[PDB]
RNA sequence: GGAUCUCUACUUUGAAAAAAUUAGAGUGUUCAAGGCAGGGCCCCCCAUUGAAUACCCCAGCUAGGAAUAAUGGAAUAGGACCCC
């Protein structure tokens, strides 16, 4: 949200739903931010680059969280077809 | 015949040239008997992707369907006329407008649903892929208001169309102005 | 892991159909139907090894990603993982509760056994609910061996596998505590793993004293 | 019976946004429906869709963005002049800021926006936020 | 569901999407017709004529060999009947329900069927006088219906 | 099953699901050329014949009316065309 | 009250309409409720001194739009155009 000026008024941006698009409330202790290290190319040891994916806890709780983080997988090319 | 105009319109060099074409083949040739009794209408040669063309003959409607008979003849013999130029067989359909309120007129006959517009195109789409069939059609609304229609043809006759789906996208923007991509589903 | 290194080979599928890791019970349940192969002559589900391996791979990059390896969570309530994950929380460096699991050891921060970890790694998530419930009141996230007939309530990384049997379970959690230091800077993924996968079985104590 | 086909697709669009769906699958297709979901289309409410084309009323498959809080109809379909249109402004958009009313009007299927400018109203299909 | 009784079961037809005759259907547009005129001389309703041509002949859609349906091809030719075959079907049921009520006296549940086909034979007349396929004095009688099958 | 493709199913779905409730409907059924064992001429018949076939100027009969497919003759060998 | 064809209800404009009232423009009755008056210069003149404008359901009238919802057109054809 602006204020016509280019002033961004929110105090804070929450962070949608990496498989929903669902904003993560602020009391949503059954979100998860899980990290996913990314490897090397040659000798496959962790060099320091991951990824970031957010699962709000509706999404977790009804199941989907492990299938949302599996395409999400695939999508950057983290797991194999 | 050759060719037989609806009006009293005269053909040019290229019409006449493929009319030439289609008497001269039925003098030597079986289809003796089966062309003297059917004629053409109009034959225009479009430009498709690349440097290649191909023409559209057209025939009219109560000659299509016996001249879908030898189409599969016809097309073998004429592209060795014209080497690297495919050859489609379209009928001559007529669109009659909409009637609306402002168009003054007194007696017009209900426009049948055969003269629609929408009628007409799936029409020539069919006699387009005619040694084909379309099995399924899927229109890709994009993003804008510009769509894609997805045609899915029989996986059978496959090796005698797998090139000219290309020529069929180019002759189905020509006359009717829609883009057109060729499946083979199975 | 997509590439051509983190390929399984012939000595990591063998073992697998040593112990019994593709076997999945006669019950399926429909957020694990996409890990199961096919359904055999006695009701028994197969479960793809080729996808075991990746959903590994996926937790091990996971567990690398956590700086301090004690702030991840190895909780195994069963007798048939207990000193399988006693075996893993020492080959990594992370924390286990291997014994029985006091409510409230997430929650009540008065509490005198009260740990919050970054990550939660359960056995069953049907055996080990009462961690994974307690864990969905925080924000832990949750990679389970979960079998064909196990529900994925509050699991984030379903690794498909027999869970129960005691040398299919162990050898899970050697395949990743391998997996986890590969990815490190402490085996060269060359040479074999020096610790044997029946370090981490667990034995009945009938057969301890033979 | 099935009357009315524009809910039972706006139903089915807002029943699987809420369960977190990616794809829904409309059972009739209209040409009043592509009107509609056109306009939801170029807001960014929606994604692309296919319309699955048999040879009867046919299917849509619509994609699914997760933007969409929902979208409804007004099944009596009353009549909105450029006057009243501010009236159903407030009842049915939850802020002046966001949300469309889409209408009926001569000039085409749109929502209340584009009739304000081309001054001119109709009959009201239902709403999208 | 059905108009007259609960059930919500589907179990009807499922045309194919082309609408076009198989190769391995040699007959002509004059060939079906024939077979239709013999059919429908030896008193076979549009339903049974098109069951016959499906199953012994490959005739899979009437409407796809010929320009026209089953009953057009007979109505063009003549040889339609003058009611058409589910309104004669519904009274057909009307006349054996009522001659089964008037001999069973104390059997409600014939009775109450009586009405729902009756019901049924209305509504469907009514819909033929709107189309001008019978007369706007045409009636169901109950006591001159038996002598109409 | 959160993020199904509705576009593209695979055919074994397509195929399990019923006839109508299919992307595009389909019938189940098919025509034969059923061949009787004395004579040689060949004679389509529908799937669920729901009649009592028999050959033109012959005796055998070659199908029977059943619930769902009809039920052929012995040594009656057929074959579905396409 | 299903889908489907170029992709008289509805809608917009105009005409017409008692004022008062309501909304509302201008204006220091000492302010205000109100009024429709009154302001400026040394026998007048300037501010064409002002005394606006909007609203007036529905129905009727008029001119556009043609989406949506009804409705009609050729089937026992001499149906539409020609021929003449």
């Amino acid at each position: 949200m602006q204020n016509d000026a280019g002033e961004f008024v929110d105090l804070y941006v929450p962070r949608k739903c990496s498989a929903s698009n669902r904003i993560i409330g602020a009391k949503d202790h059954a979100s998860i931010q899980i990290n996913i290290a990314e490897v090397d190319r040659v000798t496959g040891r962790f060099n320091g680059q991951f990824k970031t994916y957010a699962i709000c806890g509706a999404i977790r709780r009804m199941g989907e969280a492990d299938d949302s983080l599996l395409r999400l997988a695939k999508t950057d090319s983290i797991v194999a077809k | 015949a050759k060719i037989v105009k609806p009006n009293g319109e005269k053909p040019d060099e290229f019409e006449s040239g493929i009319s030439q074409a289609l008497l001269e083949l039925e003098m030597n040739s079986d289809l003796k008997a089966q062309l003297r009794e059917l004629h053409i209408t109009a034959a225009k040669e479009i430009e498709v992707g690349g440097s290649r063309k191909a023409i559209i003959i057209f025939v009219p409607v109560p000659q299509l369907k016996s001249f879908q008979k030898i189409q599969v003849r016809l097309v073998r013999e004429l592209e060795k006329k014209f080497s690297g130029k495919h050859v489609v067989f379209i009928a001559q359909r007529r669109i009659l407008p909409k009637p609306t309120r402002k168009s003054r007129t007194k007696n017009k006959q209900k426009r049948p649903r055969s003269r629609t517009l929408t009628n007409v195109h799936d029409a020539i789409l069919e006699d387009l892929v005619f040694p084909s069939e379309i099995v399924g059609k899927r229109i890709r609304v994009k993003l804008d208001s510009s769509r894609l229609i997805k045609v899915h043809l029989d996986k059978a006759q496959q090796n005698n169309v797998e090139h000219k789906v290309e020529t069929f996208a180019g002759v189905y923007k020509k006359l009717t102005g829609k883009d057109v991509i060729f499946e083979f589903p199975e | 892991g997509g590439l051509d290194v983190l390929q399984m080979k012939e000595e990591d599928v063998l073992k697998f159909l040593a112990a019994g890791t593709h076997l999945g019970g006669t019950n399926l349940d429909f957020q694990m139907e996409q890990y199961v192969y096919k359904r055999k002559s006695d009701g028994v589900y197969i479960i793809n090894l080729k996808k075991t391996w990746e959903k590994l791979l996926l937790a091990a990059r996971a567990i690398v990603a956590i700086e301090n390896p004690a702030d991840v969570c190895v909780i195994s309530s069963r007798n048939t993982g207990q000193r399988a994950v006693l075996k893993f929380a020492s080959a990594t460096g992370s924390t286990t509760f291997a014994g029985r699991f006091t409510p409230g050891t997430f929650t009540n921060q008065i509490q005198a056994a009260f740990r919050e970890p970054r990550l939660l790694i359960v056995t069953d998530p049907r055996a080990d609910h009462q961690p994974l419930t307690e864990a969905s009141y925080v924000n832990i996230p949750t990679i389970a061996l979960c079998n064909t007939d196990s529900p994925l309530r509050y699991v984030d990384i379903a690794i498909p596998c027999n869970n129960k049997g005691p040398h299919s379970v162990g050898l899970m959690w050697w395949m990743l505590a391998r997996e986890v230091l590969r990815m490190r800077g402490t085996i060269s993924r060359e040479h074999p793993w020096e610790v044997m996968p029946d370090l981490y079985f667990y034995r009945d104590p009938e057969e301890i004293e033979k | 019976v099935r009357m009315n086909v524009l809910a039972d697709a706006l139903k089915s669009i807002n029943n699987a946004e809420k369960r977190g769906k990616r794809q829904v699958l409309l059972r009739p297709c209209s040409k009043v429906i592509v009107r509609f979901l056109t306009v939801m289309m170029k807001h960014g409410y929606i994604g692309e869709f296919e319309i699955i084309d048999d040879h009867r009323a046919g299917k849509i498959v619509v994609n699914l963005t997760g933007r969409l809080n929902k979208c409804g109809v007004i099944s009596p379909r009353f009549d909105v002049q450029l006057k009243d249109l501010e009236k159903w402004q407030n009842n049915l958009l939850p802020s002046r800021q966001f949300g469309f009313i889409v209408l009926t009007t001569s000039a085409g299927i749109m929502d209340h926006e584009e009739a304000r400018r081309k001054h001119t109203g109709g009959k009201i299909l239902g709403f999208f936020f | 569901g059905r108009m007259h009784a609960p059930g919500k079961g589907l179990s009807q037809s499922a045309l194919p999407y082309r609408r076009s005759v198989p190769t391995w259907l040699k007959l002509t547009s004059d060939d079906v017709k024939e077979q239709i005129f013999k059919l429908a001389k030896k008193g076979l309703t549009p339903s049974q004529i098109g069951v016959i041509l499906r199953d012994s002949h490959g005739v899979a859609q009437v409407r796809f060999v010929t320009g026209n349906k089953i009953l057009r091809i007979l109505k063009s030719k003549g040889l339609a009947p003058d009611l058409p075959e589910d309104l004669y079907h519904l009274i057909k049921k009307a006349v054996a329900v009522r001659k089964h009520l008037e001999r069973n006296r104390k059997d409600k549940d014939a009775k109450f069927r009586l009405i729902l086909v009756e019901s049924r034979i209305h509504r469907l007349a009514r819909y033929y006088k709107t189309r001008r396929v019978l007369a706007p004095n045409w009636k169901y009688e109950s006591s001159t219906a038996s002598a109409l099958v | 099953p959160l993020a199904k493709d509705l576009l593209h199913p695979t055919p074994e779905e397509e195929r399990r699901r019923h006839k109508k409730k299919r992307l595009v409907q389909s019938p189940n059924s098919y025509f034969m050329d059923v061949k009787c064992p004395g004579c040689y001429k060949i004679t389509t018949v529908f799937s669920h014949a729901q009649t009592v076939v028999l050959c033109v100027g012959c005796s055998t009969v070659l199908c029977q009316p059943t619930g769902g497919k009809a039920r052929l003759t012995e040594g009656c060998s057929f074959r579905r065309k396409q």
